[PDB]
């Protein structure tokens, strides 16, 4: 997790939340 | 200036609608707008006083409707997406 | 088994390193996410 990593939710490309939280996975 | 509050701003010329907030960000002394990496209007300065405002677009979400079947219930909840729960 | 313990321990081990100390190993991964990211800056800059 630390390799890996509003901006376009400010036009609407909203980033939904994926169903599973991390702590879930 | 009103701020953390919505409005339709005109600064100097320059026109957005946002969230007006304080911010920490810091200006170089000639410049006029921060921006974005999507070269978006981020920041601006005051200019009747020079203060650094954010900006942050309105709110937006999708509004979803949670429902059992209609055979079971008329009843839904609703879920705005995204939010905070200030705006509805 | 005592053997085996030992090369099954030490292999864990240099998965750490492989890990920590080379960036390039989840590239499949890093790619994934810098494509999504990428063509949404695309789809912004097309609104300019
Ligand atoms: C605006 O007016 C106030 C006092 O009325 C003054 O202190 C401030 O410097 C003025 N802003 C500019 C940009 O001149
Ligand atoms: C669905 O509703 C119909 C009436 O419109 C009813 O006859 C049926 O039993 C219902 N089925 C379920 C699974 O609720
Ligand atoms: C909602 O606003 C309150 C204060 O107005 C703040 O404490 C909270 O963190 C906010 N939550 C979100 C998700 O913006």
């Amino acid at each position: 997790f630390n390799k890996v990593t509003m901006a376009y939710r400010f036009n609407g490309l909203t980033v939904l939340p994926p169903l599973l939280t991390d702590e879930m996975i | 200036l009103v701020k953390n509050k919505c409005v339709n701003f005109n600064f100097n010329g320059l026109t957005g609608t946002g969230v007006l907030t304080e911010s920490n960000k810091k200006f170089l002394p000639f410049q006029q707008f921060g921006r974005d990496i999507a070269d978006t209007t981020d920041a601006v300065r005051d200019p009747q006083t020079l203060e650094i405002l954010d900006i942050t677009p309105c709110s937006f979400g999708g509004v979803s409707v949670i429902t059992p079947g209609t055979n079971t219930s008329n009843q839904v909840a609703v879920l705005y997406q995204d939010v905070n729960c200030t705006e509805v | 088994q005592k053997l085996i313990a030992n090369q099954f321990n030490s292999a864990i081990g240099k998965i750490q390193d492989s890990l920590s100390s080379t960036a390039s190993a989840l590239g499949k991964l890093q790619d994934v996410v810098n494509q999504n990211a990428q063509a949404l800056n695309t789809l912004v800059k097309q609104l300019s």
